[PDB]
């Protein structure tokens, strides 16, 4: 049972829709941030209530 | 050299208390300038907004 | 005591061994169907893996 039902969580996140590798450059005090996206462009976007 | 020696230990302790609040200041930005004029802007900007012309 | 009015204390072991051995067939029951589940899901983690 620890087997089969273990790889059916694991489907979920397979099928991400993707995420990227990003460094802030600096902080907003709104609990925004600058986030170049490091092959991509800059972007300031809210954060997780984990951070 | 305890007479200068303790004092002068002492003062790098106020040094990092200060560092510190440039930090805890820091902390409220929220610097978003468009004043009094621009809520009219908002109501406005919303139809823009779900406009494909832009 | 132990050995005097012996058939009063025979009467009750008896008795609650007795209800309980119905009810002791529905463990077993149990035994029959996890027999059953383990073939059920040896198909479903092919199928998991699939």
């Amino acid at each position: 049972n620890d087997k089969v039902r273990f790889i059916k969580d694991e489907l979920r996140l397979l099928q991400e829709p993707g995420s990227y590798v990003g460094e802030v450059i600096k902080i907003v005090s709104d609990k925004k941030v600058l986030v170049k996206v490091q092959p991509e462009g800059k972007y300031i976007v809210d954060v997780a209530k984990d951070i | 050299a305890a007479p200068y020696a303790a004092k002068l230990k002492q003062t790098e302790n106020d040094l990092k208390d200060i560092e510190a609040r440039i930090k805890e200041k820091a902390g409220v930005k929220e610097s978003d300038t468009g004043l009094a004029p621009s809520h009219l802007w908002d109501i406005m900007g919303d139809r823009q907004r779900l406009g494909e012309e832009h | 005591n132990n050995n005097s009015a012996l058939s009063n204390v025979n009467s009750d072991i008896y008795f609650k061994l007795k209800k309980l051995e119905k009810e002791y067939e529905l463990l077993t029951l149990q035994e029959d169907y996890i027999k059953d589940e383990q073939r059920h899901l040896k198909r479903e983690l092919k199928r998991a893996q699939e």
